[PDB]
């Protein structure tokens, strides 16, 4: 029953996700969120390859920062400056060009309080 | 047989 993450507005958190590398299908990863009552929103993507792409919705441009460790398997989401409105379940996907594709879900619920 | 695509920017 609807356990997370809490975290007071100004505050930071950081997510992680599994990252196994590029295939014939997928050249990076991402997060989309899902809001109560909302439709998923895009929030990042990178790509496996340095310098490719990273992409980043406008709402949270400037504060949430992407980052890949291939040596690790790993990416990154550091999300600096939450507000309320970033109140959400967080979810990795994989990417193809900056697209999101999610099969089958789980998720980070990450609650900001004013 | 079935996905769900979030898409990036516009």
């Amino acid at each position: 029953a609807s356990g997370g993450v809490f975290v007071q507005s100004g505050g930071s958190l950081r997510l992680s996700c599994a990252a196994s590398g590029a295939t014939s299908t997928f050249d990076g990863m991402g997060w989309f969120r899902q809001a109560p009552g909302k439709e998923k929103e895009f929030v990042s993507a990178i790509s496996y390859e340095q310098g490719s792409y990273t992409y980043y919705a406008d709402s949270v441009k400037g504060r949430f920062t992407i980052s890949r460790d291939n040596s690790k398997n790993m990416v990154y989401l550091q999300m600096n400056s939450l507000r309320a409105e970033d109140t959400a379940t967080y979810y990795c996907a994989p990417a193809y060009e900056g697209d999101l594709y999610a099969f089958d879900e789980q998720g980070t619920q990450v609650t900001v309080s004013s | 047989g079935s996905v769900q695509i979030v898409y990036k920017p516009k």
